[PDB]
């Protein structure tokens, strides 16, 4: 993968992140695309932002950790963009996405667990 | 039945007239003697709707003993309309009815300090501190001792207030402010550290300690004091705003932006943190930051004042005047918003807008401001009016 | 299945020099332990109570923000001179302790910097024009740097993996570095070449720390097994096991028995060397313990950090929560006590590094 | 290791059409013819003498298939639970928000990860002295958490 994509999750961590992204997009609480993810991170409404290491170029996803330095949000990089695209439900591969917080959503505990598990990978 | 009659009198005073409400209040006062609540309601109805208020105050003093609030309202109505040495004699007669020096002694000291012969006010403050020392009574005595000159008697009174009221951080903050105006500066820092270790959670005392540690150089100790103040609450918005201001005062603008981002991530529902994040951001990037602060923390006076300052900085007075009017209508008790509105009226506009801003500032007294408390706590402008303090706050911007 | 490999003669000469420099150091440490054991229990208990009372009143000091990048490691200079910090950017500034003033920021890196640990005799018996500190980045680089040059030195290109941490030997001629290639390198300062590449773990080593005498050297990484190798002929017999997570911090006590290891399973392992067992499994914090620092030559405490906003200063021995050194806003990455024992610096992920000091 | 394979609604709809078509064809043809790390938490409560709260804590420990112990002493109640991450999160959410204690307050002393479980089942131990509770915790190899809880209680009572 790309060395500039940091931090990188494991296999089960990427599976849990894809399941959380599918549960957020199925409940109309996720934003696909890097532009919508960075806009939700700059707006202060994005709970978590996930990236992908299989992006061409890999520097275009480099705004996703830097926005994590601008809003104090946990960031993570997936292994492939095609699995994140299917996880988002979009046939096109997704190199970036965002799980945003809602007004008392049922998946808030899973989003908090994903944010607690993704913050320990960057060490 | 008396509560229903008082509610019907309040509804009649709010509805159509004031004669029937005064008649119902007189009937409720002449039917049976009540507590101080009915007397305070009758005094408020007499003040909101000269001689009748003085007669009601005399009837409350003659029929309802041990009523300090009604006696203080009657003394204020006698000093405003009737006479100041008559209100002084009324307060001296009320001192023989209530021997407690909680609120009558402070009101008598304020009435003696509003006029001349302040040595009698200092003697009354010393007698109130030696008879029944309290927190606010010792704070007012230390303020009256330090407004004239920084004598050693003021330091002894501050030491006695710190020994008798160590749980109250106001006496420690007053002792630190008195020692900061002396020749040395280590005693003020020691008193501020003792007040921070004895409260243990004192936000303005730790803010004054951080200001003293930053103004005397070696501001890493000031940043450590700000971090200890933010962790001692824990996660205080005022300590985080003070740490962001201390980081923005130096050459580390990116560290101040990171501290503001951490304060927004730890407390998004803060007006002062949103104003600091809107002021520390870029000028073409503030149009989205102000919208995010309005969407996150709506109906806030600090966010509205920051939006008014951003509209005035963008050479748009027609939007800045409406933003200042909305900030004055949302919360008229703010000092920084009123000072910014007065500065915007004095910078761009006719004299009618400045006169309206001065009337709005003189109607409701501003408090708890960032720039208002810097001039309202100093000894040079402690016994000044609201208009001179507003002019000094507007001229220092 | 302990595999053996033939090494060069320079590695054997450096091992013999390390043994000849560590054996009188171990003899002096045993003599100091015997002199401390001859002291009565009342004076030692009074000194321990005074140390606990000094550590309980630990206030924050020397808090200065480095840059916009979060701080990853911090190492205190000898004789209470300064403190070298290493953030996530390419700059490695050195705050003048206790004033925490930025002066002579060492730049030259591109990726996220790892552990910038100075020499144990840099400010004492070494010149500032020569190499005084050694830093590493997220790529393969172990770069030396001075204190008054603002430029790196000739690095060693023998590492091609993510060098997480690096620690210089107390003798000064050697320096260990934990890489991500399932091995740990031991570079030399006199020969200016990599003398040994110890590969005994299943995963890449994270933190490496040598003993106070220079004979033993602790290891640890993502293989969930702690290793304690010898500088004479290898043959690590003190294998630490029990942690189910990745060991992110190792600290060697000045006493020859106790050794504190920090793992990611929210616990700390204080193991003995004369018995080769786990003496204490201390639940320090709830987050992953990354930073861990032993006491100075007095040997009374241990400061273990975590991925939370706090850091636990515990007694040694006893494993009691003596001090909760909170105050940070992010993950506390990197902490080290000074040579005097009156102050202990600690960095965090909030782009600032503070210190706990006596009031 | 395995990754979830999700599709869009349209793709699924196509599958439905095919599925129904296949079903119709078939129909028409039928008519025509805790290991690898366990989360271990330890909480400290001021008073656990209530029978209803203790019964609710025992029911939450038994229904979540989590083992451990609940030791009681003089104003020091150490409740140690051990199991999966979701069971420990549900037990912490029940003991922190659902279990209403109130001077009696319950706080989580520690929450870490161990290799395997120490206790077999949740047994409500009782000891008036701290030495008996320390010996009962050291018999199962959990004396460090009890010592940390006692030190935290002593630091809360002193400060």
């Amino acid at each position: 993968v790309n060395p500039k994509a940091y931090p990188l999750a494991d296999a089960h961590l990427t599976k849990k992140l894809l399941d959380l992204v599918q549960q957020s997009c199925n409940y109309k609480q996720l934003r696909k695309g890097a532009n919508e993810a960075t806009k939700t991170l700059n707006r202060g409404i994005s709970e978590f932002i996930v990236m992908a290491a299989d992006a061409e170029p890999l520097e275009i996803i480099l705004h996703l950790p830097l926005l994590c330095e601008d809003k104090n949000v946990p960031y993570v990089f997936v292994r492939s963009k095609q699995a994140l695209g299917r996880a988002c439900g979009v046939s096109r591969p997704v190199i970036a996405c965002s799980v945003t917080i809602k007004e008392g959503s049922q998946l808030k505990q899973q989003i908090q667990s994903i944010q607690q598990s993704i913050e320990r990978l960057l060490v | 039945r008396k509560h229903t009659w008082m509610e019907d009198a309040d509804s009649c005073v709010a509805h159509n007239a004031l004669e029937c409400a005064r008649a119902i209040y007189a009937y409720a006062l002449q039917v049976f003697p009540s507590k101080k609540s009915v007397w305070l309601r009758a005094a408020y109805f007499e003040k909101n709707h000269r001689e009748s208020l003085e007669a009601l105050l005399q009837r409350a003093v003659a029929h309802c003993p041990k009523a300090e609030v009604l006696w203080l309202m009657g003394a204020k109505s006698k000093w405003l309309a009737g006479d100041v040495p008559a209100a002084r004699s009324i307060l001296a007669l009320a001192f023989q009815a209530n021997p407690n020096s909680e609120e009558i002694w402070l009101a008598a000291v304020k009435l003696e300090s509003e006029n001349d012969e302040y040595e009698r006010a200092r003697r009354l403050l010393a007698k109130a501190r030696s008879s029944a020392p309290t927190a606010r009574v010792f704070m007012k005595s230390v303020k009256l001792e330090w407004v004239q000159d920084n004598i050693r008697a003021a330091q002894d009174l501050c030491e006695e207030a710190l020994r008798h009221y160590e749980d109250f951080p106001k006496l420690w903050m007053m002792k630190g402010q008195i020692e900061e105006q002396k020749e040395m500066m280590e005693k003020a820092r020691e008193a501020y550290n003792q007040g921070l270790k004895k409260c243990p959670h004192s936000t303005p005392l730790w803010l004054l300690l951080s200001r003293l540690e930053e103004k005397i150089g070696q501001l890493t100790r000031a940043r450590a004091i700000l971090e200890k103040s933010r962790l001692k609450n824990p996660k205080n918005p005022g300590l985080w705003l003070e740490s962001v201001r201390l980081e923005y005062r130096a050459g580390l603008k990116n560290i101040a932006n990171t501290l503001m981002a951490k304060a927004l991530q730890e407390c998004p529902n803060s007006g002062i943190l949103w104003s600091e994040a809107i002021f520390l951001e870029a000028r073409p990037q503030r149009r989205t930051k102000s919208v995010d602060a309005l969407k996150k923390c709506e109906h806030d006076p600090h966010v509205l004042l920051a939006v008014a300052k951003l509209f005035w900085s963008q050479r748009k007075i027609t939007k800045a005047r409406e933003w200042f009017h909305r900030t004055v209508k949302i919360d008229s008790d703010l000092g920084d918003a009123w000072a910014f509105f007065y500065k915007f009226e004095l910078q761009h506009g006719t004299e009618e807008q400045q006169e309206e801003v001065r009337k709005r500032c003189e109607s409701a007294e501003p408090r708890h401001g960032e720039l208002w408390c810097a001039v309202s706590k100093d000894i040079a402008n402690w016994q000044k009016k609201i208009g001179d303090i507003l002019r000094l706050v507007a001229g220092r911007i | 299945q302990t595999w053996y490999h033939e090494g060069p003669n320079s590695l054997k000469v450096a091992r013999l020099w390390i043994a000849n420099y560590s054996l009188p150091r171990a003899m002096k440490r045993l003599e100091e332990a015997r002199l401390h054991k001859e002291i009565p229990e009342t004076t030692r208990t009074s000194q321990m109570q005074e140390l606990h009372k000094s550590l309980r009143s630990l206030n924050n000091f020397c808090s200065q923000i480095g840059d916009d990048r979060p701080i990853s490691y911090c190492h205190f200079s000898p004789n209470s001179k300064m403190l070298a910090t290493a953030c996530w950017s390419g700059l490695c500034k050195l705050w003048s302790v206790p004033d925490c003033n930025l002066l002579h920021t060492l730049r030259g890196h591109n990726t996220n910097v790892g552990a910038i640990v100075f020499h144990p005799k840099s400010t004492v018996s070494l010149d500032p024009k020569d190499v005084n500190l050694a830093s590493c980045a997220a790529d393969g680089s172990v770069k030396l740097w001075s204190l008054d040059s603002d430029e790196p030195v000739a690095d060693i290109e023998g590492h091609t993996v993510r060098v997480a941490r690096v620690m210089w030997h107390p003798s000064g001629r050697f320096l260990g570095t934990t890489c991500y290639d399932r091995s740990w390198r031991l570079w030399d300062l006199e020969a200016q070449e990599e003398i040994l590449h110890q590969e005994g773990h299943s995963m890449g080593v994270y933190d490496i720390a040598f003993h106070q005498d220079g004979s033993l050297a602790g290891t640890g990484g993502l293989d969930a097994f702690g290793r304690v190798w010898d500088l004479r002929t290898g043959r690590c017999i003190m294998f630490l096991e029990g942690h189910l997570k990745e060991i992110y911090g190792i600290n060697f006590s000045p006493n020859g028995y106790h050794i504190a290891t920090g793992s990611g399973d929210n616990t700390c392992k204080v193991w003995d060397l004369r018995q080769r067992r786990c003496v204490y499994t201390i639940p320090a914090h709830q987050n992953l313990v990354t930073g861990v620092k032993f006491e100075p030559i007095h040997g009374n405490f241990l400061l273990t950090g975590a991925y939370d906003n706090t850091a636990k200063i515990w007694t040694h021995p006893g494993w009691s929560p003596l001090k909760t050194l909170a105050g940070h806003e992010g993950k506390v990455m990197g902490l080290d006590i000074s040579s005097d024992g009156q102050l202990i610096a600690t960095c965090s992920y909030d782009r600032t590094f503070k210190l706990w000091m006596a009031e | 290791v395995t990754l979830g394979v999700y599709l869009t609604k349209k793709e699924q709809k196509k599958l439905r059409r095919q599925t129904r078509r296949e079903a119709q064809k078939e129909l028409q043809e039928k008519v025509r013819l805790i290991s690898q790390g366990v989360h271990i938490s330890v909480y400290r409560v001021r008073n656990l003498s209530n029978p209803a709260k203790k019964f609710k804590i025992e029911a939450n420990a038994g229904q979540l298939y989590l083992t451990g112990v609940v030791v009681l002493h003089k104003d020091v109640n150490v409740v140690v639970v051990e199991g999966g991450p979701k069971a420990q999160k549900k037990f912490k959410r029940l003991m922190l928000h659902r279990i209403k204690w109130d001077t009696n307050k319950c706080v989580l002393v520690w929450e870490g990860t161990a290799k395997d479980r120490s206790f077999g089942e949740m047994k409500f131990k009782q000891c008036p002295t701290e030495n008996m509770a320390r010996e009962h915790f050291k018999k199962h190899g959990a004396e460090h958490y009890w010592d940390l809880a006692l030190s935290e209680s002593v630091l809360e009572s002193t400060d």
